[PDB]
RNA sequence: GUACGUGAAAUUGCUGAAAGGGAAGCAUUGGAAAUCAG
RNA sequence: UCUAGUGGGCCAUUUUUGGUAAGCAGAACUGGCGAUGCGGGAUGAACCGAACGUGAGGUUAAGGUGCCGGAAUGUACGCUC
RNA sequence: GAAGCUCAGACGAGUAGGCAGGCGUGGAGGUUUGUGACGAAGCCUUGGGCGUGAGCCUGGGUCGAACAGCCUCUAGU
RNA sequence: GCGAAACCACAGCCUGGGGAACGGGCCAGGCAAAAUCAGCGGGG
RNA sequence: GAAACGGAAGUGUUUUAUUGACUUGUCCAUGAAAUUCCAGAAUCCAUUGCAUACGACUUUA
């Protein structure tokens, strides 16, 4: 089995790129005569659930493994029987001290690091 | 450690087209010998053992896929005469490449066919066009048409002009 | 060039406006 | 029909419209055109009507700034040329990238006149026109609304024509000398079976 | 100087294309010397090359070439349709492209 | 202070800073525009030009209703002034500049402008009668330095014919 | 460095890259340059 | 059994009477619009097709195949300056 | 995670309106041997990743003292 | 040398059409080359 | 290396000469390969008044 996204770029809220008021998350038009909303030609598309994508491969990252997210070496434990399809990410607030020291505990897991070398 | 289910392909021996008989002339499409004239020896599993008289043209015992090569209505060089059987896909077999760490310009010095290539498979080549030019040399033409290469032209076109 | 007075093609009220009366018109002589 | 660097058209007894459709077809198709000899294009129609429609052109202008106004080019090779561009997408760079690879000139020019001139039978009256019917020349058309060059490419090609009538007796000569020497040469009645 | 070429003149056209809706997964490409649908079966299968030229030096070369392989004739007049590993840009409509004589069938 | 550009190490640099000074801002980006790139003797010549009136300093992006003239055809437009007041403190900055590259050790004869910038300050409020009549202060530094000016791989194919080439010649 | 914690946006200057013939913005496909990744 | 929103109007259709230079006015049904994007008619609230999840391939409808524009400057018979 | 697993088929505009499931914010109780001056929160970013989406995680830089996941409660959300 | 304000979705060429309201954005055409200065006020 | 011709945008044409070459015209001998299945000027400053809102222009310098 493989990876396949069926979309790639990200929606944008519509006149996003007009408006610096206007954020660039997704906000669904409420008009009852706006042309987003009413789906007319060369316009920005509507986040639909058609858009999702495989269930077997949803979540994964491009080499299959589920990020998951890890604070200590506890976590580093728990992700001992799923190696295979779980790979450890270091908590962005982790110190240097705990994330060597968690780091080669994953290495000696053998748990993929989507972040080690930082 | 999941068990793929048995897939139910077989592998069955190719049926090769018709115009691809032993002792045919045939143009190379494609490799390093593009546009070279060669006779074919026999048929292998997939592609053809062919080669031109190396007296002649210089073109070695080489595999060629039978996509690649054009089929002439040239007059049929005989062939029964040599053995084809030593011709194996083990016999063309390129070994192992053994890991990309290589090509430091020491690979390619003792490369070419100084080395490498035996003495025993230029016996083989040599006692093959000894079987093969008393032949086409009792035919007209075939010599300086095997020697010759193909190429198009303007004014020619390939789906209406018959090899 | 057109080389005409006036131009051979019409308006969408013009156009819309002869399927409007000639209808009438077959009324009228039915 | 093969893809050429540069095409020539000797556009003498071609359709204006017809020859202009092909032409533009062919530089979208991304192929130089040099269309020669543009006052020898025909057009359909009898002249008086076919001056009335150029005249009836000329009336289009602006009514502030007609120097920004339409541009109306009297030149055949221009009528040619607005003909063209007219069939063409110039609005776009494509279109505009395509009129660039046209060159439509009054006779033939020296650069041009040594080189062969394809005809297109597509766009030619002769082919095209059911005879009686009557038609007009664009060199003429453009001599009565304005263009003021007739007599010059007229002497110009008259001298051209000269030359190369010269050009083609020499070079007649030569051929029926290397014609006479063919049936000399053996080989060509000893193995002619294969039709050469 | 003319002992080469195994290759055959063809022209990118445009895009697989409605009046205002254009497809570029599939291009439009003209043949030189291909004048029939029925001609085109012959190019059917074949694969076309698109050569172009950059800048920069990629493994010692200035050329980069796409591949592609003619899928189905267009229309009566002998183009056909190819399909390319990567879409052809639509700067190069006009462009030359080399369908070459292999996976031949003859 | 660290100022816009990276240069200003002391391998060939000398600051010089002016900030909150009773200068126009678009006058000063002028003078600013103008002056950069220029050598520092001949910086001081043209800025003494402009205070005689002999050199105008060209107005290129605030030209609104500025008056052509023929002093600035040396620059390729026509849009020239004479800001005196923003010249005077360039010059004392350039001179400043100078004074720091001799303290500094450098050599003055290939001094040239290398970074000189404009930026808007605090906004001064005065009435007017009601509007007002916000004066725009420039923030100006200067930056004068001495002038100073394939492993591409091979495929088997492509090496294998490289070689054989190689012995063919 | 007192006009002093952190110091966002609007707006402005400089540098670098790029585009520009009466609009600009955006979307789809792909090339070119830059960059990251398996 | 109970409980949100609405009770409007435009366009055309076939059935009648009153009518006039001339249109027009008043009824009943029918649908479309309104809550509806898409292909075509150069473009369009009412014309011809077609009712919409994200994609790949094939085939069409309506309309089209000189160029702009994807598709025959096709075949056959006539008419017209 | 019986609140799960599994097989099959049909279906997919949507205003008024009805129903259902989720993302995010301040504070409270429980829990995580939870994170933190070897750098919490915040902020910037042409870096990377996830989700149809609301949004989330993360690399680099800045920064200086607090902060977060899970289950409930609550609202000047 | 000093130094504003009103106003500001974004802007800025014309012809025919866009059922209407024809408009500047849409359709088909004419066209289309930086940066600017002083006038006059047609077009809001 | 010298002659002639070509002015529509002459984008080149012929004529040679001297040579250095290659001379598939035909017939023979050597090597190819492990690329072992596609890839000097102008301007500023100055001057002029035939010009002029300012530029520009016309002269001198």
């Amino acid at each position: 089995v493989n990876i396949i996204k069926k979309r790639t770029k990200p929606f944008k809220r519509h006149q996003s790129d007009r408006f610096k008021r206007v954020g660039e998350s997704w906000r669904k038009p409420r008009g009852i005569d706006s042309c987003v909303r009413r789906r007319f030609r060369g316009t920005i598309s509507m986040p639909k659930i058609g858009y999702g994508n495989n269930k077997k491969t949803r979540y994964c990252m491009p080499n299959g493994l589920k990020a998951f997210l890890v604070r200590n070496v506890s976590d580093v434990e728990l992700l001992l029987m799923h190696n295979k399809t779980y790979a450890a990410e270091i908590a962005g607030n982790v110190s240097a001290r705990k994330r060597v020291e968690i780091v080669e505990k994953a290495r000696a897991l053998g748990v993929k690091v989507t972040n080690a070398g930082a | 450690e999941n068990v793929p289910k048995k897939a139910r392909k077989a592998v069955r021996p190719t049926k090769l087209r018709a115009s691809l008989a032993p002792g045919t002339v045939c143009i190379l499409l494609a490799g390093r010998f593009r546009g070279k004239r060669v006779v074919v020896l026999s048929q292998l599993e997939d592609t053809l053992v062919v080669t031109g008289p190396y007296k002649v043209n210089g073109v070695p015992i080489r595999r060629v896929n039978h996509r690649y090569v054009i089929a002439t209505s040239a007059p049929k060089i005989d062939v029964s005469g040599v053995s084809v059987e030593k011709f194996t896909k083990a016999y063309f077999a390129k070994q192992k490449r053994s890991g990309p760490v290589k090509k430091d310009e020491a690979f390619f010095a003792e490369n070419a066919p100084k080395n490498a290539l035996p003495a025993e498979r230029i016996a083989d080549q040599k006692a093959v066009d000894a079987k093969l030019l008393p032949a086409i040399k009792a035919i007209p033409n075939m010599k300086e048409y095997l020697a010759a290469s193909f190429a198009l032209s303007n004014g020619d076109r390939p789906h209406l002009m018959k090899f | 060039v057109s080389l005409k007075k006036k131009s051979k093609r019409r308006t969408t009220r013009l156009r819309s406006r002869i399927e409007k009366k000639a209808a009438e018109s077959k009324r009228k002589q039915k | 029909s093969e893809f050429q660097k540069v095409v020539v058209i000797d556009a003498k007894g071609h359709l204006l419209g017809r020859l202009a459709s092909v032409v533009a077809k062919q530089l979208l198709g991304g192929q130089k055109v040099v269309v020669v000899r543009c006052e020898e294009l025909n057009i359909s129609g009898h002249f008086f009507r076919n001056k009335l429609k150029y005249l009836a052109y000329l009336r289009k202008a602006c009514r502030y700034n007609p120097s920004r106004g339409a541009f109306h080019f009297r030149a055949p090779s221009r009528i040619f040329q607005k003909a063209v561009r007219g069939m063409l997408p110039h609005k776009t760079a494509r279109g505009q990238a395509a009129l660039e690879h046209l060159q439509a000139v009054e006779g033939i020019p020296p650069p041009f006149d040594k080189q062969k001139r394809v005809v297109v039978p597509a766009a030619l009256r002769v082919l095209r026109l059911k005879p009686g019917r009557k038609y007009c020349t664009v060199g003429r058309l453009s001599s009565e609304v304005g263009w003021k060059y007739n007599d010059i490419v007229a002497k110009l090609e008259e001298r051209r024509k000269v030359k190369s009538a010269a050009f083609y007796q020499a070079k007649l000569a030569k051929q029926k000398k290397i014609a006479s020497a063919k049936e000399a040469s053996p080989v060509n009645q000893k193995l002619s079976q294969f039709g050469y | 100087a003319q002992g080469h070429r195994l290759y055959v003149k063809a022209k990118h056209l445009s895009f697989q294309r409605s009046k205002h809706v254009i497809h570029p997964g599939t291009s439009i490409v003209k043949i030189e010397g291909c004048d029939s649908k029925e001609e085109a079966q012959f190019y059917l299968g074949k694969r076309v090359c698109y050569v172009y030229k950059s800048s920069k030096a990629v493994r010692g070369s200035k050329i980069r070439v796409i591949w592609g392989t003619i899928a189905r004739p267009h229309g009566n007049s002998g183009a056909v349709r190819a399909r390319f590993v990567h879409n052809l840009p639509a700067k190069t409509f006009g462009s030359s492209l080399r369908v070459m004589l292999y996976p031949s069938n003859i | 202070v660290r100022y816009s550009a990276s240069p200003a190490l002391e391998t060939k640099c000398a600051k010089a800073r002016g900030a909150y000074l009773r200068t126009h801002f678009k006058n000063s980006r002028e003078v600013a525009f103008t002056i950069n790139g220029m050598s520092l003797k001949k910086a001081f010549i043209f800025l003494d030009n402009v205070k005689e009136h002999k050199q105008a300093v060209p107005f290129r992006r605030f030209n609104g209703g500025v008056g052509r003239t023929a002093q600035g055809k040396e620059f390729g437009v026509t849009q020239a002034r004479w800001p005196v007041k923003s010249v005077k403190f360039f010059y004392d900055l350039l001179k400043n500049a100078e004074a720091n590259a001799e303290a500094k050790g450098l050599d003055m004869d290939k001094l040239i402008i290398k970074h000189v910038q404009v930026n808007a300050a605090p906004k001064q409020r005065r009435r007017t009668y009601v509007t007002a009549y916000l004066s725009s202060p420039s923030h100006i530094e200067i930056i004068v330095a001495e002038e100073e000016e394939t492993v591409s791989r091979v495929s088997l194919k492509q090496g294998a014919k490289a070689r054989n080439l190689a012995a063919r010649k």
